[PDB]
């Protein structure tokens, strides 16, 4: 069994084939707490241990740990993420080989050339045993890495001539990971990492305003604020104090707008580029702006309906 | 499709 693992600081992407040739795709949210969960009724909890420590998965306690940040690629809780999307992934537990993935300024010097340092530092921590209470977990045999954001160009880099050149935008929970590539894959103009550049930005304006209104709760149940942020019902189901709404939303919307502001100066940064994609859950919140910033002709502009997603289908593409 | 993918392996480290 071969898995791709898109192993982002927010959410972990899984992609693989099935027996029958069948693409299958699961998402797993990583939130935890440093503590087990306690069972009742008919709730499934998964408690781990990791070098004599403790976790489970909960998505919503206020206490889950706060993962935005570069360390995380190499630490203990990524392991258990990990773990725990393959767990909730509807695979049978067994041996796996995987390819994961770094962001653009771990996988690569200035050079554009791979950092084997970090590349084998990544492999390395997959190697940390971890433990399920009362259940097996997954064994991790071979394990190789890839780039974020530029395996997610693959299809549209195929059609496209080696003079044309695709500035594919990753925004993620931590991360703005930009790329600019040359068609064909057959170069790699430039790359550019802003790990303080996330969609984090709103979802820590959104978490605080949530604790204000009396919704205290988890970076996850904040972005599931973000992701209904226009589902007005939603948003009154969700958040307690009714009398608050407009607090959650406008320190929202201001985050957004900083979140935009500070994304499309980065991309004054690139130039003659002739494509443009957007991927990403961050993708749904600037790819308007995006597109009207490049002014790049409609047909030139790349944004799926899954865009969470389309880094792990890439690298399914190329590496299956 | 050759060119491309032949040049996608360079991504997996
Ligand atoms: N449909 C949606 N609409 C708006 N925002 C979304 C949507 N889906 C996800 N998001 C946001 O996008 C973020 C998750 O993006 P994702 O690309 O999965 O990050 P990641 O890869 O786990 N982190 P990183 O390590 O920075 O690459 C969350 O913070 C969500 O708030
Ligand atoms: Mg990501």
């Amino acid at each position: 069994m071969l898995v791709f693992i898109d192993d982002g600081s927010t959410n972990i992407k899984l992609q693989w084939q099935e027996s029958d040739g069948t693409i299958k795709q699961h998402i797993s949210p990583n939130s935890f707490k440093r503590e087990w969960a306690v069972s009742f009724g008919d709730k499934k909890v998964f408690n781990y241990t990791l070098n004599g420590e403790q976790y489970s998965f909960d998505p919503i306690s206020p206490d889950a740990v706060v993962t935005t940040n570069i360390a995380w690629q190499y630490s203990d809780v990524n392991v258990v993420a990990v773990h725990h999307a393959l767990l909730t992934s509807g695979l049978p537990v067994s041996e796996v080989d995987i390819v994961c993935t770094l962001p653009l300024t771990e996988y690569y010097d200035r050079n554009n050339q791979p950092n084997t340092e970090n590349i084998e530092r990544k492999k390395a921590n997959f190697r940390k045993k971890i433990t399920l209470n009362g259940g097996d977990t997954f064994t991790i045999k071979d394990v190789k890495v890839m780039p974020e954001s530029i395996p997610a160009g693959y299809e549209v880099l195929q059609e496209l001539d080696e003079a044309d050149s695709l500035l594919i935008i990753d925004l993620g929970g931590t991360t703005l990971d930009i790329s600019q590539v040359m068609g064909k894959l057959s170069g790699i103009s430039k790359i550019y990492g802003d790990s303080s550049l996330g969609v984090s930005l709103v979802t820590s304006a959104v978490k605080d305003a949530l604790s204000l209104a009396r919704t205290k709760g988890s970076s996850y149940l904040a972005d599931d604020i973000i992701i209904h942020r226009k589902d007005n019902n939603y948003l009154k189901q969700r958040i307690n104090d009714e009398n608050k709404i407009s607090i959650v939303t406008e320190a929202m919307n201001e985050a957004l707008r900083k979140l935009e502001q500070r994304v499309l100066n980065t991309l004054n940064e690139f130039s003659g580029y002739t494509h443009v994609m957007v991927i990403g859950g961050g993708a749904e919140l600037i790819c308007d702006a995006v597109k009207k910033h490049t002014q790049i002709r409609d047909e030139r502009f790349f944004k799926t309906n899954n865009s969470q997603y389309d880094l792990v289908n890439g690298m399914y593409l190329i590496g299956n | 499709d050759e060119e491309t993918k032949k040049n996608a392996m360079k991504l997996i480290n």
